[PDB]
RNA sequence: UCGGUGAAAUCAUAGUACCUGUGAAGAUGCAGGUUACCCGCGACAGGACGGAAAGACCCCGUGGAGCUUUACUGUAGCCUG
RNA sequence: AUGGUAGGAGAGCGUUCUAAGGGCGUUGAAGCAUGAUCGUAAGGACAUGUGGAGCGCUUAGAAGUGAGAAUGCCGGUGUGA
RNA sequence: UGAGGGUAGCGGAGAAAUUCCAAUCGAACCUGGAGAUAGCUGGUUCUCUCCGAAAUAGCUUUAGGGCUAGCCUCAAGUGAU
RNA sequence: AGCUGUAAGUAAGCUUUGAUCCAGAGAUUUCCGAAUGGGGAAACCCAGCAUGAGUUAUGUCAUGUUAUCGAUAUGUGAAUACAUAGCAUAUCAGAAGGCACACCCGGAGAACUGAAACAUCUUAGUACCCGGAGGAAGAGAAAGAAAAUUCGAUUCCCUUAGUAGCGGCGAGCGAAAUGGGAAGAGCCCAAACCAACAAGCUUGCUUGUUGGGGUUGUAGGACACUCUACGGAGUUACAAAGGACGACAUUAGACGAAUCAUCUGGAAAGAUGAAUCAAAGAAGGUAAUAAUCCUGUAGUCGAAAAUGUUGUCUCUCUUGAGUGGAUCCUGAGUACGACGGAGCACGUGAAAUUCCGUCGGAAUCUGGGAGGACCAUCUCCUAAGGCUAAAUACUCUCUAGUGACCGAUAGUGAACCAGUACCGUGAGGGAAAGGUGAAAAGCACCCCGGAAGGGGAGUGAAAUAGAACCUGAAACCGUGUGCUUACAAGUAGUCAGAGCCCGUUAAUGGGUGAUGGCGUGCCUUUUGUAGAAUGAACCGGCGAGUUACGAUUUGAUGCAAGGUU
């Protein structure tokens, strides 16, 4: 999904995005090592370099 | 009184008689009628569940 | 219900009480017709093969319900039934047995 | 003018005069008088508040739209952490 | 006692359909046309022509139930000529 | 000036006039939301009988709108007020 | 026993050797289009490879094959050495597109509007767009709902209730439990533990593979403790008879009772009269209105694809092993928290509860979670793993039917030539148009006329029923006539009234109108309109307080301290 509302002090609402943290990093797919986009909360504990 | 297909299918055909349960009365065909023959069981049954 | 070398009676028409001849049926608008049966009078022009003509007298079509069978052997108006001899199907009369029929 | 062909705008019904008055305060149609045989054709443009277009001027609607800004409220975006 | 617009109340006439009953119709139904008829009104009959197959009446019941106007819509037809 | 192509409406193009974007443009055209909303205008269909107003205070982003009271009608009740 | 489509018959023919037809199965099936050999301005152009025909040879032609991703088996291998990338083959056809986007699930997501302005709010998580699948989808077996002495996984219906609550506390939004019901179903993994297999290691242990075992709380399982299996037998998940399996609906289909006469008539089913059948008096045709003329109806007999999917149905099933639970296991970047947001009836905040993003980040049965901030006591449960029928939702369709639904300006836009003539560059918009007669017997022949048209004759019951064909209204256009009119000022009528003509639904009648009197249309809007204020050319047709749900009040009826589902 990751879309919400913006809202102001009076409470007016704009439509918005929530953007992950992906960053560019060279991990090894299966076969050889790719660069590729992932999340910082996924590299955290979820895949090796 | 209950059902009796032989009397329902010997009367079915003939214009102006209709057949029916004692169960199944209503007073449209009541009105409708200008007679109306019972057996004894039906008009105990009536008698009971209208009393 | 019947065939085209039949003769039968008319029931209803300017002809009725009249015997005849069938010579052909038209299923598909059931409509049969009978020699001496429901004259016409068609003005004819001249053809590529024949001269002017004045009036000209022959039969037109009729209903079936217009027609009926007559009992072989009382000669009495009848309707047909069916009867099954050996796999075959015939044509019974409702009042005696077989009606034969085959021209 | 004659022979052939032949529309349109408009149109409540109409046998549709003038003067002075009256009247929603400017009358073919109302009052009182004056005049006026019935029916056409060619011309003119004073009136029918003539036709054409639910006034574009003016006011109104808690109707719209466009533009402006030190109107209110926001915002893409920019700057800094 | 009985003039009457916004408006309130009441009683009714007609239209299509349904139920039941009772009827009319090729010795001519409905529709159409005419008439010097009846009813307080909406409106209802009868007679004669035309037409050539369906339609009234009584009681009750349901509604796509009554048009002269909306620069109304659709068709026909005029006027200007 | 021709032939092929490109730029599309919260947009484009403009030797700049609010100028052009298929006879239309201060924001094109077709469909849908959509029977938008319209305190505004127009219209709203048969008959008889009985009764029969108001155009006024007061409040209102209120003034040609609305609410309550006043004045109309129908039905019950009190019953000389 | 006739047949050669709707659309007719000529010529040709075919047919009892079983045609045309009615169901089932099969073969053939040009080109385009996802279009897939390449290209392309769809229905066209241009090739190659291998066979085959032909050709002295090409040429030409024919038959197959040649798209991109993917799956299954192989070798291969540059900057840089084996390795794989990548590249090159063999097989398969797994997907694409079109859905009925009506229903279902996700992503994204308005505005007019209401609040009598408007911004929180509402319209509304609506419309539209996109993607998915399907015949249903979704949900689903307690880290629950509740506080009784408790309860049934999910879904759906009626109530609870317009209640509780939310709300510029405004407009408005709006539950749940409980209860009554439809349908009723709990199954499997991971981890413990055990027994084998290979490598590291030295077979000790570890790793991983296979197989058992077990997946639940007033705690379940493994180990500790104790003695049993096809008794029942269940394919809607959880295994299966795949079974002789015993009416698909027994469905195309076949049989299927019983009427004569006269009158009118062009023709009777109608009238009159006398009869009959009925498990059939449903309906429609037949020259008019038919239970007994035809097709049919009730009912009976019926075969392929079939089985009704129904009854013991071979195999196969599950005849349980109970106590303590002391020790071990029981789902991690998870729960949870802060910030910003969204969804829950709840307006973002005490958010309790449930989700997204960014940052942090735990406990392990003496544990952990919930019970509308938070703390304690009590009650309930045991998350971070999965599958699951029924009741339920919709209908482009199909079969069989129904209607106080329309009946050609109605009803589908379309009864016929319909999404067609036509309009528009294009997306798109979008009509009008039914009826001879029972039967075509559809006017031979003669006359006028160039023909069209007509007049006779003739068919027909009827031709002012003749294809511009049922009925045939009004506006409008005419021809004939009875009364009347060229000294007259006009809302065209009305009351009076001579003269002239006629003669009725026969009643103090009809038509015309010399002349006299009175008299400025209708509708709407207005203090007030002849109004020079609005609208209407005329005629016809169509054209506007309705339905559902709830509230309130009147009338009617039934019962009555009870009434009602
Ligand atoms: C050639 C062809 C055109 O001729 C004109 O335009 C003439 C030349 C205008 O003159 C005038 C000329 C000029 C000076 O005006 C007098 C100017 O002021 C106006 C705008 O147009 C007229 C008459 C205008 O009338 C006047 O419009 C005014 C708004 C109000 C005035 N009112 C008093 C009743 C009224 O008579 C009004 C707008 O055109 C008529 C409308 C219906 C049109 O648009 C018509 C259809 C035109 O297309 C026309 C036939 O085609």
């Amino acid at each position: 999904a990751s879309t919400g509302n913006r809202r102001s002090h009076a409470l007016n609402s704009t439509k918005r995005r929530w953007n992950a943290n992906l960053q560019k990093v060279r991990i090894l797919v299966d076969g050889k090592p790719k660069k590729v986009w992932v999340s910082a909360r996924a590299l955290k504990s979820g895949k090796v370099t | 009184e209950n059902e009796d297909v032989n009397v329902e299918l010997s009367a079915r055909n003939i214009p102006g008689v209709q057949v029916t349960t004692a169960q199944g009365l209503n007073v449209l065909d009541i009105t409708n009628a200008d007679s109306l023959v019972i057996t004894e069981a039906a008009a105990k049954k009536v008698e009971e569940v209208l009393g | 219900h019947i065939k085209k070398g039949d003769n039968v009676k008319v029931i209803a028409g300017k002809d009725k009480g009249k015997e005849g001849k069938v010579i052909a049926t038209l299923p598909k608008k059931d409509r049969v017709v009978v020699e001496g049966v429901n004259i016409m009078k068609k003005h004819q022009k001249p053809t590529q093969l024949n001269p002017e003509g004045g009036i000209l007298e022959t039969e037109a079509a009729i209903h079936v319900s217009n027609v009926q069978l007559l009992d072989p052997k009382t000669n009495e108006p009848t309707r047909v039934g069916y009867k099954f001899v050996d796999g075959k199907k015939v044509r019974i009369a409702k009042k005696s047995g077989e009606e034969i029929k085959s021209n």
